[PDB]
């Protein structure tokens, strides 16, 4: 069916969100045993809950400190995007409305609004805040 | 001679002189009052043949000019401000002395430590002079108060006297003394008491809940009343955001006075008691346009162009929809209001809708309209309930008298009502907006308190099309889908379209961008000077141009489209008019008429 | 604590905090931390990490102000393991309030005004987004309200 027209009547729903991600799962004996052994894992013998401890030994962060990490970084700077990187989003989505119009001049059953654009630039700017900087970065929304 | 004077209370007055002698400000305001009571005085007696004595103090002066004074006033009221009023009542006496009362204070500020809301609050507090903030509900009837009494004597003659001492008076305590009612005079004479000699002052006692939005994420909300005297009484309604800034009593015995849990009832004494604006509440403009203000819009009213730069003022964000933000404005003039000799009067506001794909900032724009709108209400589909209406309230509030609560569009009148999600309203909601847009009033027969009451409200909605996107291309009907009569209500249906294009996108593009990396202060203060000052009143001018065009309208579109009605012709008067206030023309002239012409053609087409 | 959660830290938290803005592979070490036992789905994954962080805040005049931070649909058949992911959000995130409805049980699901019974008057009744203001919100069902 159209990727829309699911809720209710309405896609508008779909259209206020930003961020739409259709999960979907398949059988693939392969990813099956992946995801299968995985869980079988999960339950204990906690092998799986060691690992991330030694993640955390090693790498990985407790998520009781994440947490904090998160806190910090949200009051304490508030990232600003920079001009190339702000033309280069221009070229992208003129490049969305053009193309995927063509693709709809065949009424293509289905969009594409200057929010999902102002939803790109929330992304780049909670990213750059990510790694806290004050300023943006090309590759940085290139991503 | 009372207590006799003491050298406390004496330095208390003499050292309050050199202020208010400096800051001066204060001297001549006093003198001020008296002025307009004197010519007020001359009014009623000549021409045929009143002001509160408050007087309002900064306290950012004594900072500098006493910081004992000062430290002394917020920290210990109840010895500083009776002497200071005691100075002030002199003073007062003193600037016009030869014609022939407490003359109180109002403690502005520069508060405060003793900032503080009504959720924190006591014991540390308790007696000094607060200021606290919030809704004012459930307010009060309010009752006048006997003070003193006369009577008269036969055989006799003479007259007499009497005092009464509330809990209330002044501000510090003093030995209560019950001086019953007199009657009864000795020697064994009757005493017939009469009335209109004996003085009153009224009375009123309002409840002030702490900040809805500045209250917690979730709890009961805990309020504290206020006493209210006089000058100060019915200011402030119920529902109103209110900074009430007074004394904090004690007052009364707690239980330890009857030898036989809960204590010491507490309440705030006045005292300014400021009606204040927040979003969707109580006025507020208010506004001071000083002396500079003024003068910049008379040199500002004479050049040409200045609606369309001001039509512009309104969307630092939003493209083009030039049409749409004209109209807004021409709502918030609105065709002044004309009520007719012993007949109906002409509906004076204009009505907009608008009907576009989402995106469109039809719920973007709407709230930009909220801000600078000066009131009004906001409301959001459903919604409800009884949307303006008074409900009709069961029961009692209090000891059983039938009272009315204000819906929105009551509470709305004389501003800008919003709608979101103008369609998703239920139908029976709908049957009353008629009632309410063109008619003007709201009627409430429900149990019970039967009246008409006003609301006058000009009213913006956004709608949603019928189903998904079809907006552009679907038919002129069938589109709507909010039949009929409220299709004609409203004044003005636009219609946007976010219909795409390359071209048009790029140039979205780059202001979307920009943005994230005239002014509007100065537009609501060029509006109500505009709105209070003055009616366009009506021209030969123009109206030719305004029959032309409407004929027009129903002969060429009853082809076209619809609907056209006599209603059309109303709302072409309303934009003219409209159209004059932003010209500050006393005059409504025939360029307004083709402007009006114009934004109803986009309208159309 | 929360809500009036406490915005002051003591200092070696500062220090490790910009030790950890030092990794290259911060980004990366981070998208592994959200989902120890969910196994791969990595565009959600990251899209997690990014919302939590919020966005570009404009208080730009006039009153309007743009906002942050966008919005994340799950939507798919079960085994996605989305309702387990929320709950995982809902714990990681400073101030979260998980409710799937409707609204639950009690608890309304929007802003409510409801009348306290003695005194009368007014006051907010509660509701997912109003507890949970200035932070994350976990819906589900969400085509169910
Ligand atoms: N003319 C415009 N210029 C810039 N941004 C716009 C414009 N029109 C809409 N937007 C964007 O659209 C969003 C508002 O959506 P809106 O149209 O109000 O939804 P609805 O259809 O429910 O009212 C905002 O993020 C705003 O940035
Ligand atoms: N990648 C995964 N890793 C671990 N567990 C998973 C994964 N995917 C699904 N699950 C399992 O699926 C369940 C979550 O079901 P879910 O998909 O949330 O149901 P629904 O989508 O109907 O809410 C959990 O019990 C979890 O064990």
């Amino acid at each position: 069916k159209s990727p829309g027209d699911n809720i209710d009547f309405q896609t508008t729903i779909l259209s206020r969100f930003d961020m739409i991600f259709i999960v979907k799962d398949d059988h693939n004996e392969e990813r099956d045993i992946s995801i299968a052994n995985h869980v079988i894992n999960i339950h204990t013998g906690n092998a799986n809950a060691m690992q991330n401890q030694q993640e955390e030994n090693g790498s990985e962060i407790s998520i009781e400190k994440m947490k904090r990490y998160i806190t910090y970084c949200r009051l304490k700077c508030a990232p600003r995007l920079s001009p190339q990187a702000a033309e280069k989003l221009s070229s992208n989505f003129v490049t969305i409305r053009k193309q995927l119009l063509i693709n709809e001049l065949e009424s293509t059953e289905r969009p594409i609004t200057i929010r999902q654009l102002e939803a790109i630039i929330r992304i780049t700017e909670s990213l750059a805040k990510l790694e806290l900087s004050p300023i943006a970065q090309e590759r940085h929304v290139d991503e | 001679t009372f207590f006799a004077p003491d050298a406390v209370f004496g330095d208390r007055v003499r050292r309050f002189q050199e202020f208010l002698d400096t800051f001066t400000s204060y001297r001549d305001s006093v003198r001020s009052i008296q002025v307009y009571n004197s010519n007020n005085a001359a009014n009623y007696n000549d021409d045929q043949d009143i002001l509160p004595h408050r007087i309002i103090i900064s306290l950012d002066d004594l900072r500098e000019f006493d910081r004992s004074f000062w430290s002394g006033i917020l920290v210990e009221p109840a010895y500083f401000i009776p002497p200071a009023e005691k100075a002030l009542t002199d003073l007062a006496d003193s600037m016009d002395d030869v014609p022939h009362h407490p003359w109180k204070l109002s403690f502005k500020g520069s508060f405060g430590a003793h900032a503080l809301s009504p959720r924190t609050l006591t014991a540390q507090h308790l007696n000094k002079l607060v200021s606290v903030e919030g809704i004012v509900t459930k307010t009060s009837l309010v009752r006048p108060k006997l003070i003193r009494s006369v009577h008269y004597a036969a055989k006799t003659g003479r007259f007499h006297y009497r005092d009464y001492t509330d809990a209330t008076t002044t501000l510090t305590t003093r030995i209560p003394t019950p001086a019953i009612y007199p009657t009864e005079d000795t020697e064994g004479n009757k005493l017939t008491t009469e009335y209109g000699y004996s003085t009153f002052i009224d009375h009123q006692r309002i409840t002030v809940q702490e900040m809805p939005e500045m209250a917690p994420a979730g709890q009961l909300p805990r309020s504290i009343d206020v006493i209210l005297d006089d000058d100060l009484v019915d200011k402030t309604k119920p529902g109103d955001r209110v900074n009430v800034v007074g004394v904090f009593k004690s007052l009364g015995a707690g239980g330890m006075n009857q030898s036989n849990l809960i204590g010491f009832k507490t309440l705030i004494l006045g005292n300014t008691v400021y009606p204040l604006h927040a979003r969707s509440t109580g006025v507020a403009a208010r506004q001071m346009l000083t002396d500079f203000d003024i003068r910049n819009i008379n040199k500002l009213s004479k050049k040409k162009d200045i609606f369309d730069i001001l039509s512009q003022s309104l969307a630092p964000s939003i493209y083009g929809h030039d049409h749409i933000k004209k109209a807004i404005l021409l709502m918030l003039m609105g065709g002044v209001e004309k009520n007719l000799e012993n007949g109906s009067h002409l509906r004076g506001d204009i009505n907009i809708l608008m009907v576009g794909d989402p995106s469109t900032a039809k719920s973007q724009l709407l709230r930009f309209v909220l801000n600078t709108a000066s009131l009004a209400i906001a409301t959001t589909g459903r919604g409800s309930s009884g949307v303006g209406l008074t409900a009709a309230v069961t029961t009692d509030r209090e000891t059983g008298e039938r009272r009315l609560e204000a819906g929105a569009m009551v509470l709305a009148d004389r501003g800008v009502v919003c709608i979101d999600e103008f369609d998703k309203m239920t139908d029976v909601d709908r049957v009353a907006i008629h009632e309410v847009m063109e008619q003007q009033t709201v009627t409430i027969a429900k149990a019970g308190i039967h009246t008409t009451l006003n609301a006058r409200c000009s009213v913006i909605a956004a709608a949603n099309p019928v189903f998904g996107q079809y907006d552009v291309n679907r038919d002129p009907h069938q589109n709507i889908a909010l039949p009929d009569s409220l299709l004609s209500r409203f004044d003005l249906l636009f219609v946007v379209t976010d219909d795409i294009n390359e071209i048009r996108d790029r140039s979205i593009s780059e202001h979307v961008l920009r943005t994230h990396r005239v002014t509007i202060p100065f537009l609501r203060k060029y509006v109500q000077y505009a709105k209070e000052r003055v009616i366009p009143q009506l021209t030969q001018e123009a109206i030719n141009v305004i029959v032309k065009n409407y004929t027009d309208l129903r002969n060429d579109d009853n082809t076209k489209k619809s609907p056209i009605t006599a209603r059309t012709l109303e709302t072409l008067i309303r934009l003219a008019t409209a159209h004059a206030k932003v010209r500050l023309s006393k005059t409504v002239n025939k360029v307004d008429a083709k402007v009006a012409a114009n934004l109803l053609r986009f309208a159309l087409l | 604590s929360i809500w009036n959660s406490v915005t002051m830290f003591t200092e070696e938290e500062e220090e490790e905090f910009l030790q950890l803005s030092r990794n290259p592979k911060l980004y990366e070490i981070l998208t592994n931390s959200i989902a120890p036992s969910i196994f791969g789905n990595e565009d959600i994954k990251k899209a997690i990490v990014c919302l939590l962080m919020g966005g570009s805040k404009k208080i730009l005049p006039d009153g309007m102000r743009l906002r942050g931070d966008i919005n994340v649909l799950l939507l798919g058949d079960p085994g996605t393991a989305k309702s387990q992911l929320l709950k995982f959000v809902e714990k990681v995130s400073p101030i979260a309030v998980y409710t799937s409805g409707k609204g639950s049980s009690a608890a309304g699901l929007t802003a409510s005004v409801q009348r306290d019974p003695m005194t009368r008057e007014f006051y907010l009744e509660g509701g997912a987004m109003v507890l949970a203001d200035g932070g994350v919100v976990c819906i589900d069902e969400f085509d169910k309200m």
